[PDB]
RNA sequence: AGAGUUAAAUUAUAACUAAGCUGUAAAAAGCCCUAGUUAAAAUAAAAUAACCCACGAAAGUGACUCUAAUAAUCCUGACACACGAUAGCUAGGACCCAAACUGGGAUUAGAUACCCCACUAUGCCUAGCCCUAAACCCAAAUAGUUACAUAACAAAACUA
């Protein structure tokens, strides 16, 4: 339940001493927020250490290191298959919430009535 | 009753804990104190190991008395207990029978607040 | 200290994976808020910022907690308009 | 299948041995995530020590000890030191919040080493000491 | 305002293992009388509850227990009486930890600054003084009205 909003702000007939100092007015905008993109990681660091291993071991030849370099290419090309499909699709699929754009069109629809 | 005394002893064998509550009651009995009823929660093992008495203990016998006694005298109990070795922690508080279950009649729901602003266009 | 050893905050691995019980034991941390709890006690905070952070964070659970009730309220509002074109 | 995320509470008697062990038998791997180190030791069931290491003796050195694949390389060597003196479960102990948390539990998979229970005793004061002030970067 | 009490953390200190430990955007300096684990006083500060909004005249108060206890049969009122965060002073006691000043490192053209390490006054207890704050909810106290009516902005306007 949404917390109670009663002898909260500062007013005149409010005896109570403020609780919030909100920096803006607490009044519903008709639009939500844009989603915020996910901050990349560097990928492929469990398979690049294991790589690193067998090069140290064998004085950097791939002679003995077939099973770690393949698996290091195949890393690569997973990785870049997921870089590069995560943003068409994420845009709408929703994740069974509507993407920005439909809520904002819904939402003035049915605006907010600060006036009157 | 009036003040409850949550005393936690020792654990120990039957002879000295009765001869244990036999002096800690008589000790209340001297301060001016009618005590009603004795409690015995039985022994259990403690939450977490109490340092008393320069001894760490992990298990002890839990018991309650409640009484009713002078509101000056309840110091002197308190310091009394605190010299004895057989209990590790003593604390007295009144009985939560003093006072009375007040009348409830429901979870009143609280409406949102209105007129929090100016009716301008904003 | 003085509490028995191995029973809070601690989760048993199942069928011999450990990436899944360790992310078990952050939504542990995260949904009882020990995890800002230590991220705020790495340095200290005056009482002036201690009130003036809980008067962001009641607002805006206040703000998203009523935008949120106003879209699942307005949710069923989506389908297909009737009078397309009316 | 009924499994129970809680540990086996030592005053019952759970028929879950490992290794032909109870519970409390099982050793402990120590793990201290600080902010630029983070080490790591494995002790017996009467905590007494079986091998230590750490970012530090691993040869990282300066800010690249901090990482998280110092600490990976870290859990890999406790693991094997360990694994020399005969030890096939362990109970690891996470410590304090920092970026070798991660690496550190999947080192001991990696390294050779069985890990079967994880818990955070996180430095929590409760009201305690003074922190340090803010820093105005 | 008194009296009694301590959960979590930290430190003196002891045992064991390890050779490094702290620190940053990156480093150096410092430490190696050190770090990790186990056992553990004193001092200081009061996680979650608190998405609650209570008490006091204000400044303030939210770890536990007990004692004492919150004026007026319920208007306004000073230069008079009483009080007043924090910093600061005088005397004694405490000192984990934080920390103006100071010393070292780094950055910079210079850095007597930001950043890193060490440590003092002091923050703490008892008795006295000082009586200052953006002491600001920038909105005086007591009774009321929602009538009349939008400078602007903000926390709508007004009468006795
Ligand atoms: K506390
Ligand atoms: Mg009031
Ligand atoms: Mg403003
Ligand atoms: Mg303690
Ligand atoms: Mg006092
Ligand atoms: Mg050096
Ligand atoms: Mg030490
Ligand atoms: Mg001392
Ligand atoms: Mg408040
Ligand atoms: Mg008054
Ligand atoms: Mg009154
Ligand atoms: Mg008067
Ligand atoms: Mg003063
Ligand atoms: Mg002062
Ligand atoms: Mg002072
Ligand atoms: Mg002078
Ligand atoms: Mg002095
Ligand atoms: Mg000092
Ligand atoms: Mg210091
Ligand atoms: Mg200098
Ligand atoms: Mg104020
Ligand atoms: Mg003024
Ligand atoms: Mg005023
Ligand atoms: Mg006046
Ligand atoms: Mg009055
Ligand atoms: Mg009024
Ligand atoms: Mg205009």
């Amino acid at each position: 339940a949404t917390p109670s909003l009663r002898g909260r702000l500062a007013r005149l007939g409010n005896p109570r001493r403020p609780i919030l100092k909100p920096n803006k007015p607490l009044i519903l905008a008709n639009h939500v927020g844009e989603r915020r993109r996910e901050k990349g990681e560097a990928t492929c660091i469990t398979e690049m250490s294991v790589m690193m291993a067998c090069w140290k071991q064998n004085e950097f030849r791939d002679e003995a290191c077939r099973k770690e370099i393949q698996d290091f290419f195949d890393c690569a090309s997973r990785a870049e298959a997921a870089r590069k499909m995560r943003s068409i699709q994420e845009n709408l699929g929703e994740l069974g919430s509507l993407p920005p754009k439909k809520l904002n069109k819904l939402l003035h629809r049915f605006p907010n009535k600060p006036h009157v | 009753p009036r003040y409850e005394l949550a005393l936690i002893l020792k654990a120990m064998q039957r002879p000295e804990t009765a001869a244990a509550l036999k002096r800690t009651l008589e000790a209340l009995m001297d301060r001016g104190a009618v005590v009603r009823n004795l409690e015995n929660l039985g022994e259990r093992m403690l939450p977490y190991k109490i340092s008393a008495h320069n001894q760490r203990h992990s298990r002890g016998g839990y018991f309650l008395v409640d009484f009713y006694a002078p509101a000056t005298t309840v110091e002197s109990m308190m310091e009394h207990l605190s010299r004895d070795i057989d209990v590790i922690r003593p604390n007295i508080v009144k009985h939560p029978l003093t006072q009375e279950v007040k009348e409830c009649e429901g979870i009143v729901p609280v409406p949102l607040e209105e007129k929090l602003y100016s009716t301008k266009k904003r | 200290a003085n509490h028995l050893k191995f029973i809070a905050r601690t989760v048993m691995v199942q069928e011999g994976n450990v990436e899944g019980a360790y992310r078990t034991l952050n939504r542990i941390l995260t949904m009882d808020g020990l995890i800002e709890d230590i991220k705020r006690r790495r340095y200290y905070e005056k009482p002036c910022r201690r009130r003036q952070r809980e008067s962001y964070e009641t607002c805006r659970r206040i703000y998203n907690m009523e935008m949120a009730r106003k879209i699942n309220f307005l949710m069923r509002k989506n389908r297909a308009d009737p009078w397309q074109g009316c | 299948s009924s499994f129970s995320i809680y540990p086996p509470i030592p005053g019952q008697e759970n028929s879950l041995r490992w290794a032909g062990k109870k519970f409390e038998e099982i050793p402990i791997a120590h793990i201290k995530a600080s902010y630029n180190n983070t080490q790591i030791q494995v002790v017996s069931a009467a905590h007494q020590p079986l091998a230590h290491a750490s970012c530090g003796t691993e040869g990282f050195r300066n800010a690249k000890k901090g990482t998280g694949i110092a600490a990976q390389t870290a859990g890999i060597a406790a693991a094997a030191k360990a694994t020399g003196k005969g030890v096939t479960h362990v109970r690891v102990v996470v410590k304090g919040l920092g970026p070798g948390r991660l690496s550190a539990i999947k080192g001991l998979t990696m390294g050779g080493l069985e890990v079967i229970s994880i818990t955070d005793n996180t430095p929590i004061p409760h009201x305690g000491c003074r922190p340090r002030k803010a820093r105005r970067l």
